DNA sequence: GCGTTTTAACCGCCAAGG
DNA sequence: CCTTGGCGGTTAAAACGC
């Protein structure tokens, strides 16, 4: 059970971390689709 | 072409204008005279048979080592930490299994020379210590585990302290532990083997000195060989 | 795909490289100055049935037995006409159903014109498949493969084997593995698959040809020989080419040659 | 500058066949070219057999110095190199 | 039809440019990876099906990680060229696209062909690097080949590092061309050094590296 | 004299034969 | 393998429309 929770703990820090990284990614993205409608 | 190509000191292949054509000659440091056809035992067989032969249960009494073939079987059973130890050793084993059977050898060929000959060295000991007869062993499991340990770490293929050596040395013995681990296991030692105290020493003894015996010499013209 | 036949046999006649040349039987050149009509009474009711420039016609007849053996169509050779020629020349093409599978050309002093437009067609007209690949054969593969209880059982599986060499185009064919095709000249393996690569088919083929004898040569041999070809970043020929080209010392290198 | 610290030597501890065989001729050499010896001889008389006795003593007055690829080199005593 | 698989081709590219570039270090999100034919389909074609590869265009950034192991990596835009034949003048406007939007690396691939006026003036792009790639060469990812290893670029620190090890000099090391594949996938720039973790019969795991050049 | 276009020398790339 | 001659082509520049 203890090996379960460190196993828990740590599949959580991951999710929270690729949240972030999305989050960051959007960002990214919404700018490429502007200027790709701006060059069309 | 190749007659400029020659093992220096620091185990790597080089010719004459010191370029580097190998890391480590033959990919292993190990001389073309001193190696053998030899089976890597957790490569072949079901996953059932693989577990018969390899893992140890010491909380039920009918999947745990017989009674007759070791002096302390009675305060065996119900111990822990012992089950911990056991664990890892079978958890290394299963590793070494998915590491030989999904990227070296995919086709599942376990025939392979490798440097000195176990099987001899076993027999040797059976021979030597008069390991026949019911008698009951005096080999501590953790003495088992903590030797191969230590044992796997002593094959010094690369000197130093260096950490890019370290995991060049570990890199150039991963077929060779796996061969000797799937051997001296303790259900093997144990049961197949009945090998007490004094052999055990005197297996690992051998091992190390053979394989120090088994490597490349400096100064080898392996290149017109 | 690998384990069914058909699908195999599907796959293997998309690779093969085939040619309008491979198909036609026979060509012919007949002088009619009615594109409306014709002067052939036996093209004739094929002609008339379908209408219902230069004089010069330009026929040739195809190989019924090799046109269905080749699982092609007669629309589909038409089509590679006119995309390769535009429409610079008018086709018809007789039906499957007639008794000779005859298309016919028509252009929109001609006539060595018209016969270099001919060795032309029958040059370099691609119908389907990747150039460069003369022949294409189905090979049965035994692989032994872990079963479900971890037992490695033998297993027969299809494969196809060529003759001629275009790694990157049959790469991209789908329904190919494209992480397992391999080629015996590893010159194209290393102008496709980088260096590494290069390496390891190069050992495979000097231990291909070693042992097919039942010798045996240690791996560390061989080891040092293809390590010492591929050193450089490209293949290092053992020749006076590969070898004089080095650093190495003048006394050295005038020794060999 | 180019000799390397006893401390940091990472060759290996082993006398090489090679090591071994120009040890051996060396000193047979010198024994017949009337050097001291440093063990006491039984009834031995051939220079190579003195070389080899010599060598199972660890008495060998030699120091071998292994060149590495860059220059530099380690100094190693036979006395201090492991023979099989 | 030869539209169908036309899309098809082209959207194994586009898998194989984001996987490329996931390679290399920058950061491409995980619904991205998996972005299915249909959804392709759906996003590029047109009423008619045909695509525009004006809208494939993206931009990356470094994953913390990569930014931490190699500080220069900057960011970086993928462009599909509509034009089958580049010529000066469309190398030019991509090279003014990169210095007026100051991205660190900027990859461009092309249909058919490119002019050798267009490659004259690639080298003369910096401090920016242009990279460029055909639409044939890239259906299929060679590094997922059972033939080619897994390269791994070094650090500055960790090439030292392995230098100082064997004590050597950089023209000892074992080379690999600047326009060999892997090299090409990599973006491999001259003197940096890539470790191969290759399988080895005597030994299980064998690790090899070699020097661009 | 701004927007546009043609032939032009010029340029490099490539196939063939010694 | 190398030189050789030639091929092709793009891009530029001189010239045009207008």
């Amino acid at each position: 059970e203890k090996r379960l929770e460190q196993e828990q703990r740590r599949l959580e820090e991951a999710r929270k971390r690729q949240e972030a990284e999305l989050i960051k990614r959007q960002e990214l993205i919404k700018q490429a689709e502007e200027w790709n409608k701006m060059d069309i | 072409a190749l007659e400029d190509i020659m093992v220096h000191y620091d185990g790597t292949t080089r010719n004459s204008l010191g370029d580097i054509i190998q890391f480590l000659y033959g990919e292993d440091g190990l001389d073309g005279t001193q190696v053998e056809r030899q089976t890597i035992d957790t490569i072949p067989g079901s996953d059932k048979a693989f577990h018969k032969r390899y893992y140890v249960d010491l909380m039920d009494e009918k999947n745990s080592i017989k009674p007759d073939v070791i002096e302390y079987a009675a305060d065996i059973l119900g111990d822990v930490e012992l089950q911990k130890e056991l664990n890892s050793e079978y958890e290394q084993l299963v590793s070494d299994r998915k590491f030989l059977r999904e990227i070296v050898f995919v086709n599942g060929d376990h025939n392979w020379p490798l440097p000195v000959n176990l099987r001899r060295i076993i027999q040797n000991a059976q021979q030597i210590f008069h390991l026949d007869r019911a008698k009951a062993s005096d080999l501590t499991i953790p003495e088992i585990i903590h030797g191969v340990r230590d044992l796997c770490k002593k094959l010094f293929v690369l000197r130093g302290e260096n950490e890019l050596i370290k995991e060049a040395q570990q890199n150039a013995t991963s077929l060779f532990q796996c061969l000797v681990r799937a051997r001296l296991a303790t259900r093997r030692i144990l049961e197949e083997f009945r090998l007490n105290r004094d052999a055990f020493e005197w297996v690992l003894g051998t091992i190390e000195a053979q394989f120090q015996r088994s490597l490349v010499h400096p100064g080898e013209m392996v290149g017109v060989i | 795909i690998a384990l069914d036949i058909e699908k195999a046999k599907v796959i293997q006649s998309s690779i093969e490289y085939t040619t309008l040349k491979n198909v036609t039987s026979a060509t012919e050149i007949y002088y009619d100055p009615d594109p409306t009509s014709t002067v052939i009474e036996e093209d004739f009711d094929t002609v008339e049935a379908y209408f219902s420039q230069s004089p010069w016609l330009l026929r040739l007849e195809l190989d019924r037995a090799r046109m269905l053996d080749k699982q092609l169509t007669m629309n589909q050779v038409a089509d590679k006409i006119s995309e390769v020629f535009s429409d610079d020349l008018f086709v018809m093409w007789s039906e499957d159903n007639a008794d000779k599978l005859i298309i016919r050309c028509r252009v929109i002093e001609e006539d060595q014109m018209l016969k270099r437009i001919e060795a032309h067609m029958l040059d370099l007209i691609a119908l389907r498949g990747i150039p460069g690949i003369s022949k294409v054969y189905m090979v049965k593969h035994k692989v032994s493969v872990p079963d479900e209880s971890g037992e490695y059982k033998n297993e027969e599986l299809w494969a196809l084997e060529t003759d001629g060499i275009n790694l990157a185009e049959v790469m991209a064919v789908p329904g190919v593995d494209s992480s397992r095709t391999y080629s015996n000249s590893f010159v194209e393996i290393l102008s496709v698959l980088g260096i590494e690569a290069t390496r390891s088919s190069l050992y495979k083929e000097i231990l291909n040809v070693i042992a097919f004898d039942g010798s045996y040569v240690n791996y560390r041999h061989m080891a040092l020989l293809v390590d010492v070809m591929t050193s450089r970043g490209y293949l290092m020929a053992i020749t006076r080419h590969g070898i004089n080209r080095a650093d190495t010392g003048a006394l050295m290198r005038c020794s060999f040659e | 500058e180019l000799a390397i610290l006893k401390e940091e030597r990472t060759t290996t501890p082993y006398l090489t066949k090679y090591e071994r065989a120009r040890i051996l001729g060396t000193r047979a050499l010198q024994i017949s070219m009337n050097a001291p010896v440093l063990v006491d001889i039984e009834g031995e008389t051939d220079p190579l057999q003195i070389a080899m006795k010599e060598l199972s003593q660890r008495k060998i007055p030699l120091v071998i110095r292994r060149y590495l690829p860059d220059g530099s080199y380690e100094d190693w005593g036979c006395d201090e190199l492991i023979v099989d | 039809e030869d539209n169908n698989r036309i899309i098809s081709r082209l959207w194994r590219s586009f898998r194989t440019v984001k996987e490329m570039a996931a390679d290399r270090g920058y950061f491409i999100s995980q619904e991205e990876m998996d972005q299915s034919l249909e959804e392709f389909r759906s996003k590029i074609c047109d009423s008619m099906g045909n695509p525009q590869r004006k809208l494939m265009s993206f931009l990356a950034n470094p994953t913390p990680e990569a930014l931490e192991k190699y500080s220069d990596l900057g960011t970086l835009w993928v462009e599909f060229c509509d034009e089958p034949s580049v010529g000066i003048k469309t190398m030019r406007n991509f090279c003014l696209r990169i210095q007026e939007k100051n991205f660190s690396t900027g990859i461009f691939i092309y249909q058919n062909n490119i002019t050798p006026s267009a490659n004259k003036m690639i080298p003369t792009v910096s401090p920016a690097i242009i990279e460029t790639f055909q639409e044939s060469d890239l259906v299929v990812n060679i590094t997922h080949h059972e033939l080619v290893p897994k390269h791994i670029r070094l650090s500055d620190g960790e090439k030292s590092q392995l230098l100082q090890r064997y004590k050597l000099k950089e023209s000892q090391l074992p080379r690999i061309q600047r326009e060999d594949p892997v090299a090409r996938y990599l973006g491999l720039k001259r003197g940096q050094v890539v470790k191969i973790i290759r399988r080895s019969e005597t030994s299980g795991r064998y690790a090899s590296y070699r020097i661009c050049l």
